[PDB]
DNA sequence: CGTACGACGTCAGTCAGTCGGGAGGACTGTCCTCCGG
């Protein structure tokens, strides 16, 4: 089943043979089969672990700071910004 | 009384800023080292300035300490001086509010009293009008009196070397360089800078500036964070030494309060993460000092110096060196303590006691060297290494020679170069060992100028020690380049020893240079016998601007010798390299700008863009004249050498062709010249025919040259191939050094020398005018040193016993200014004649190293432009505003 | 001097190649009902 890295990236049929394969072989490229990427399980128990801890950190957050701040953090991607937020106390 | 440990500071760029306490109109002075006549040296004219708290819009106060920001990897240009009142005045040099300036002109950033921003360029006192400022003496030690000032480094890493050892297997010295990760407290990039100061009352300060703003901020605390202000204002700290520790964001504030008679320890913590950094303090430990020794003699604490120790050493705990003197006895005891955590199954553990036979009057810690200097009463200095506290000047005698690594050398002081009889400390205002430990700076009460003392060696008549000495001085520069130090002190010391050698045997001194510079290549892992790929890296390398400068000074005394001439022509060819290939890349990008910006012709931005395109090529014409004038000189020597091959005074011609990268370098210059001409022919100027003169002149000067470039191109190409097959015929690596530095052919290769004479005649001269080239006027090339300095001073002025450095007062009356030192006739960067207007305007610069004079970095007059106009254009000479061609510093020439 | 022919340059059109939206579909795991223990 697994297509080689390059065929994946390019989205063309892979011959998939061993070691290399038609277009990496032909075209002159180093053909690889990368490991599947580890992702979190998409189960319902796990979505619920995570929604319900996020909820409880939100509940605790609100005893400490205003709701308007909740909404800012819940969007920040930068670690300086998450820290500065906290520094304006 | 304790000496002025921080009265003077040698900036990493060579500027010597020291406190002034005698002039009634100034409190600070600036100076630097410059070469008199290529052999001797003298300090520059003192640039006096006055510092008072009210520069922002009148009495001025004395200067307490001067701290250049040369710590770690900092640029070392921002000088912050703290006065006796406690005000911290920050001065930035090398920058102006509107433009860039040289390193001898100051500028303010902000003044502290509350802090406010006020940018203002300072002016010298002598040039300024007589002002109503009197020297008010603040003889009171205020609560805000700063005890110790410390700078904060950035996140950059520093790579230095620790030591070298003699590899007896290969009979050569080998050195290893270890990268030093930052330790202690470092400020993040988004903060422009930060600094810390401890005041005598215990109040701390933290100045910092945000990189995205101009406003400055200050945060202050107090050490004794008690609930009562009664004890807050009591901590009169006798000694407050701040030593950063490997703990993150921690500084060990080792203080000695005489109120409680204990050496109290503290810890300071800072959280960088745009919010202001938070400062925290935590008390740790306090101990009492020992009253007596083992035999029953009481002790007195003279000084408390703690060493700034990194994590490299075996035990990173800082050494608290509490000095004690046995009264009425010449002995002096230095007890050593270390701070360590208390372990279960903090505290101070005593390691050992060290006895010194003379009383100590000053202690100074070296930077990036790990050397404690004991300035005894009799003037002698015994620098003990931090690793083992073994005397550096006597380590060779007591070294265990047997072992894997033999003859461990860290500095030229290990060889035996000891300082002479220094002036007694009572007469001395302040001392400071030079950064390379080659000499000591002494400021005298009755001497209006700084003195200088170099190291001497008693056994100069023994020839067998030349092998060790050359290697020892070779490693001295290795540490200096890694720390970006000018190392002008080390250059003076090397020349004095060579001069004493040449007085007895001139032949011996020449070999000393060759062996000395050879070890530099081995230490830095650069090989002149390597394949051609590394050779390209060599040409662009900064060290050649300095290592070649070494023989430029170490070979100056040898008149009619080609050691300095060979280095200068290669060095000037590098300047020639920066001319064409420096603009060939710039001109290439201008081709693409034409096509993409052809859709808007009437815009007011294209017209200035079009004008600048054809103006740049005009300034290359004066450079090309010296380019042609240079190749004719070597061709002229070909005809002369054929008749008389036995003339040793004309051996420079051999080395020039022997250099391997020079043949390729000229070929590359000829390659881009062909490319530029082909591109200009392919893409000529069509909108304005009047602007085609510069483009047309470029074609004409090449065709009208007395010798065809194509014939000369094949000349150097054939030499490379013949010199490569000879390497395969017999393997040898000294010939690579000989063709590059010695500019000679070894006697074992005498047959090779005959080939150059015979083949050069029929190759290129057959296509040129023989009669014309011989009588051609190639004079004024500024190649020899004799035609750089004026003939009045181009000689030795004082005997070698009196030293090599000369005070200005001994110079002739007409030769006591920098204007009379050199020939101010020709330019050195653009290779253009200097008119009377450019001479008299005082906007030209002189190099303190090689004596060169250049008006680079300034707007050119309208008569030198393509068309006389008042439009100001920033020309390429702006690259050398602060750095000369030989990596020396450029300064405004005094009028 | 005027006309004609040739050569070069520029523009347009067509073809190929590549990034991309996403169809196809085996599969993972959900989330019902309700069996039978
Ligand atoms: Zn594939
Ligand atoms: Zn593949």
């Amino acid at each position: 089943e697994q297509a080689c890295d390059i065929c994946r990236l390019k989205k063309l049929k892979c011959s998939k043979e061993k070691p290399k394969c038609a277009k990496c072989l032909k075209n002159n490229w180093e053909c690889r089969y990368s490991p599947k990427t580890k992702r979190s399980p998409l189960t319902r128990a796990h979505l619920t672990e995570v929604e319900s801890r996020l909820e409880r950190l939100e509940q605790l957050f609100l005893l400490i700071f205003p709701r308007e701040d909740l909404d800012m953090i819940l969007k920040m991607d930068s670690l300086q910004d998450i820290k500065a937020l906290l520094t304006g106390l | 009384m304790m000496l002025g440990e921080h009265l003077m500071s040698w900036s990493k760029t060579g500027i010597i800023a020291y406190s002034d306490s005698q002039s009634s109109n100034a409190n600070i002075c600036l100076t630097f080292l410059e070469s008199i006549n290529g052999i001797n040296w003298r300090f520059h004219t003192p640039q006096k300035y006055v510092l008072h708290p009210q520069l922002h819009e009148q009495f001025f106060y004395n200067i307490s300490s001067i701290h250049w920001n040369n710590w770690f990897s900092l640029p070392g240009d921002m000088l912050a001086v703290c006065d006796e009142l406690g005000n911290m005045t920050m001065l930035i040099t090398g920058q102006r509010p509107d433009r860039a300036t040289t390193y001898e002109k100051l500028t303010m950033v902000f003044q502290d009293n509350k802090i406010y921003n006020h940018v203002m360029p300072l002016k010298p006192v002598d040039k300024l009008k007589p002002m109503n400022i009197e020297r008010k003496q603040t003889r009171k030690e205020y609560n805000t009196s700063i005890l110790e000032f410390r700078w904060l480094t950035s996140s950059k890493s520093v790579i230095v070397s620790q030591f070298c050892a003699f590899d007896s297997s290969s009979n050569t010295y080998r050195s290893r360089a270890q990268q030093v990760p930052p330790y202690g407290v470092y400020h993040p990039p988004f903060i422009k800078y930060a600094c810390l100061a401890i005041r005598k009352n215990g109040q701390i300060d933290f100045w910092y500036q945000f990189s995205n703003s101009k406003d400055h901020k200050k945060i202050t605390l107090q050490l004794l964070d008690t609930s009562n202000q009664r004890f807050k204002d009591l901590q009169w700290l006798e000694f407050a030494r701040i030593t950063p520790m490997n703990d993150d964001q921690c500084m060990l504030i080792t203080t000695y309060s005489k109120l409680s008679k204990n050496i109290s320890f503290y810890k300071l913590h800072v959280n960088w993460n745009l919010n202001d950094p938070s400062l925290k303090i935590q008390f740790i430990l306090s101990t009492t000092l020992d009253p007596t020794d083992d035999e029953g003699h009481v002790l007195k604490l003279e000084n408390l110096h703690v060493v700034s120790k990194s994590s490299i050493e075996k035990d990173p705990s800082p050494e608290i060196l509490v000095l004690y003197n046995v009264c009425d006895t010449s002995k002096s005891l230095v007890k050593r303590y270390r701070l360590a955590p208390t372990q279960l199954s903090y505290n101070l553990r005593r390691h050992s006691d060290i006895v010194l036979d003379k009383k100590v009057t000053l202690i100074t810690s070296e930077m990036f060297d790990a050397f404690v200097s004991f300035y005894f009463e009799d003037g002698t200095i015994e620098s003990y290494n931090q690793n083992d506290w073994k005397l550096e000047t006597e380590r060779l005698i007591s070294q265990s020679q047997l072992g894997k690594f033999k003859n461990i050398i860290a500095s030229p002081l290990s060889a035996g170069f000891n300082y002479g009889k220094l002036p007694l400390p009572p007469s001395v205002e302040w001392m400071k060992v030079s950064p390379s430990m080659c000499g000591v700076i002494v400021k005298q009460y009755n001497k209006k100028w700084p003195q200088f003392y170099a190291a001497v060696q008693k056994n100069y008549a023994d020839p067998e020690k030349d092998s060790i000495n050359a290697t020892a001085l070779a490693f001295g520069y290795v540490k200096s380049l890694h720390k970006q130090i000018s190392a002008e002190d080390l250059t003076i010391a090397a020349k004095t020893h060579i001069l004493r050698i040449s007085f007895l045997d001139r032949k011996r001194a020449k070999e000393f240079i060759t062996t000395l510079l050879k070890s530099l290549y081995s230490f830095f892992n650069i090989s002149p016998d390597a394949p051609k790929e590394i050779m390209d890296k060599i040409i662009t390398s900064r060290p050649l601007q300095k290592i070649m400068l070494l023989q430029l000074e170490l070979g100056s005394c040898f008149s009619q010798e080609n050691i300095e001439e060979m280095a200068r022509v290669i060095l000037y060819l590098k300047n020639v390299l920066f001319a064409f290939n420096g603009v060939a890349r710039n001109f290439h990008f201008a081709i693409e700008q034409i096509s993409n910006n052809s859709n808007q012709q009437q815009n007011p931005k294209l017209f200035q863009t079009i004008f600048s395109k054809q103006d740049l090529i005009h300034s290359l014409i004066p450079v090309a004249k010296w380019f042609v004038k240079f190749i004719t000189y070597l061709t002229q020597e070909i005809l002369i050498l054929i008749n008389d091959p036995t003339n040793k005074e004309y051996t420079l011609v051999h080395g020039i062709f022997g250099a391997k990268m020079s043949r390729t370098l000229i070929l590359s210059i000829l390659n881009e010249i062909k490319k530029v001409t082909q591109i200009v022919a392919k893409f000529p100027e069509t909108s304005y025919p009047i602007l085609n003169e510069s483009s047309t002149f470029l074609k004409l000067v090449l065709s009208e040259s007395p010798v065809d470039f194509e014939k000369f191109e094949t000349f150097l190409v054939d030499v490379n191939n013949k010199f490569i097959a000879l390497c395969e015929q017999q393997p040898s690596q000294e010939r690579e050094f000989s063709l590059l530095v010695k500019a000679e052919i070894p006697p074992e290769y005498a047959k090779v020398g005959d080939f150059l004479l015979q083949y050069a005649n029929n190759a290129v001269i057959s296509h040129a005018n023989a009669a014309a080239v011989y009588f051609a006027d190639t004079s004024g090339l500024k190649i020899s040193n004799s035609e750089f300095f004026n003939p009045e001073i181009f000689h030795l002025l004082q005997p070698l016993e009196e030293g090599l450095i000369i005070d200005t007062d001994k110079l002739p009356i007409k030769n006591r200014t920098s204007k009379s030192f050199s020939k101010l006739l020709y330019d050195d960067v653009t290779c253009d004649k200097l008119s009377v207007s450019e001479i008299s305007d005082g906007k030209l610069k002189r190099c303190s190293r090689c004596g060169s004079v250049t008006r680079a970095g300034n707007i050119i007059s309208s008569d030198k432009t393509i068309v006389p106009t008042s439009i100001q254009t920033k020309r390429w000479p702006t690259m050398y505003t602060r750095l000369c061609i030989c990596s020396g510093m450029l300064f405004e020439m005094d009028g």
